[PDB]
RNA sequence: CAGACCACGGGAUUGAUAGACCAGACCUGGAAGCCUAGUAAUAGGUGCAGGGAACUGGCACUAACCGGCCGAAAACUUA
RNA sequence: GAGUGAGAAUGCAGGCAUGAGUAGCGAUUAGGCAAGUGAGAACCUUGCCCGCCGAAAGACCAAGGGUUCCUGGGCCAGGC
RNA sequence: GGUGAAAAGUACCCCGGGAGGGGAGUGAAAGAGUACCUGAAACCGUGCGCUUACAAUCCGUCAGAGCCCUCGAUCG
RNA sequence: AAGUGUUUAAGGGCGCAUGGUGGAUGCCUUGGCACUGGGAGCCGAUGAAGGACGUAGGAGGCUGCGAUAAGCCUCGGGG
């Protein structure tokens, strides 16, 4: 959740926020993303920390992950089914790799995942 | 914002430039049938 | 702001020829038994298969 | 020795410029190289190269039975082709002139086996 | 915290370089829930509480990869 | 017998360099993810999200273009 | 404006989606392949021999060692 | 220890071999310009000159033609 530091990601503020939420509900409902290099280092932390408030969810977790998240389902899932799986990892749950970057715009590509172990 | 001088129009066309204004005069008959003599497609409008 | 003069051939060329590419270093990588170069970037996601080679 | 195979390929839509640009990386190297390199660079203009390269080597090995495992670009021309002119309006009413370039690549490919 | 690119500085499994987690300093003001007084807004205990990015110390949990290229001596004269 | 000899008249016709592989790729909204067609896809098709207009950036007509309207096929040429 | 005397316009094989190209064929010629008689100048590439990263040049001329190719008998 | 000493080309320049772009030069025309000897020099309400539309079995143009619509009837040429 560190600040960007320059120029965000998509155009102006006020959505970059929408782009990191959208690409972590993307991210925890499929088990995997493929976007931009810099849209998965962005969205890595983001994602760390919703894993973190689901982790520690027990209540007012909840509503923290709905001010961020809108899809119930995916939330409802989130605290599921991932739930207690990294009860015992302290922390680095995504995984990132870099992929061959796309057509027309070079545009480094990469893939975030989630951790199974 | 000006209207580029154009303003199209068929009704305006064929009575200002048309085949009937052009026979009416003398000078029109002329200018047809010099339009004629040069083999011009589109005589009139 | 306009070119006053003509830029000679040399002058020309001196700078066009600093237009150019840097080539990407390359890795063998045993995939599917075959031994292919893939760049140390992509090496990681060779090994998944998350890279295409056509 | 010197036993070549030529490759051309004309009215490539690609300039000439660009088209060298990415010759000179390749330029006096294996088939087998050639054909890794110009397939990750980012340039989106070494697909025609690297088809002409593998023609070259098809032909090569099904008119000549040289072995693709010994053969090495010798040759690489990529020269300039017509050029298309346009127009192209701007801000006072004024006409430029727009040209869409073209290339005529050409490689020879040898075998040099050490 | 070096920087337009470049370049500079640290690391690369013999590692705290960065991301995450814990704790500290600091900012903000008393979080969601329960119960209580009030028909009502509202206030009170759970509560220096809840939340937080740059500062700091631990923690290899995640990424520095079973990885690639350049890269080292003609010779001769005098003392 | 010459329409007979060009190096210039900010001379005319056709081709090509310099400027430069630089600018610009044409607002006040912003795209993201999954699946699919396709050899080639951020820009094509389906599903889920985020954003804009909503006295319109919605609908129907007048003038104007006339088959751009619908179906099957194509990516040389035109989409900056 | 002009392929070629006649289209006899490359059957067939290979790279690829094509464009286009390489073999195999017609044509005397394909340095005649619907971009086609002859195919110059400016422009753009590649290779070959010399040259230059201490050097202030209307960008030439006269001297001038070295390197490179060649004709004769190591020199002229 | 002092001195002498060829050795590098990121790129450019010079001459040559190979080539693309380019369509001039050389050779020709179904075309164009100026004149010689003749024909005939007006066409029309019994609808002129010129145009829109349609016409071959087929998507468009040139030309002929006009719902009898690349044609209809008679008379001579050639095959
Ligand atoms: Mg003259
Ligand atoms: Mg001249
Ligand atoms: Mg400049
Ligand atoms: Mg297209």
């Amino acid at each position: 959740p560190k600040p960007t530091k320059g120029p965000r990601l998509g155009g102006s503020s006020s959505h970059q926020s929408a782009l990191l939420a959208n690409l972590a509900t993307s991210l925890f409902e499929h088990g995997r993303i493929k976007t931009t290099e810099p849209k998965a280092r962005a969205l890595r932390p983001y994602a760390e920390k919703l894993i973190t408030h689901a982790k520690k969810g027990a209540l007012h977790n909840r509503r923290e992950v709905m001010k961020k998240i809108r899809d119930k389902d995916v939330v409802h899932t989130l605290f599921a089914e991932i739930g207690p799986f990294y009860a015992d990892r302290n922390g680095g749950y995504t995984r990132i790799i870099k992929v061959e970057n796309r057509k027309g715009d070079n545009a480094p590509m990469a893939v975030i995942e989630l951790v199974r172990e | 914002k000006g209207k580029r001088t154009f303003q199209p129009n068929n009704r305006r066309r064929a009575r200002v430039h048309g085949f009937r204004l052009r026979m009416r005069t003398r000078a029109g008959r002329a200018i047809v049938a010099n339009r004629r003599s040069k083999g011009r497609r589109a005589l009139t409008a | 702001a306009v070119p006053k003069r003509r830029m000679s051939r040399a002058n020309t060329r001196s700078r066009r020829a600093q237009w150019k590419a840097e080539a990407p270093g390359l890795v063998t990588v045993s995939v599917a038994g075959q031994q292919r170069k893939v760049p140390r970037r992509l090496l990681k996601a060779a090994r998944l298969g998350l890279v295409d080679l056509d | 020795e010197f036993p070549s195979a030529t490759a051309k390929a004309r009215y490539v839509r690609v300039s000439a410029t660009k088209a060298r640009r990415v010759i000179d990386l390749v330029r006096g190297k294996s088939v087998e190289e050639a054909l890794d390199i110009l397939r990750w660079a980012p340039q989106a203009a070494s697909e025609p190269v690297a088809k002409v390269i593998a023609s070259a080597a098809a032909n090569a090995q099904n008119n000549e039975g040289l072995d693709p495992s010994t053969l090495v670009v010798a040759t690489v021309y990529a020269d300039e082709g017509p050029t298309a002119k346009r127009i192209r309006p701007r801000a006072q009413g004024r006409a430029f002139r727009i040209r869409k370039r073209t290339s005529h690549i050409t490689v020879i490919v040898e075998s040099r086996p050490p």
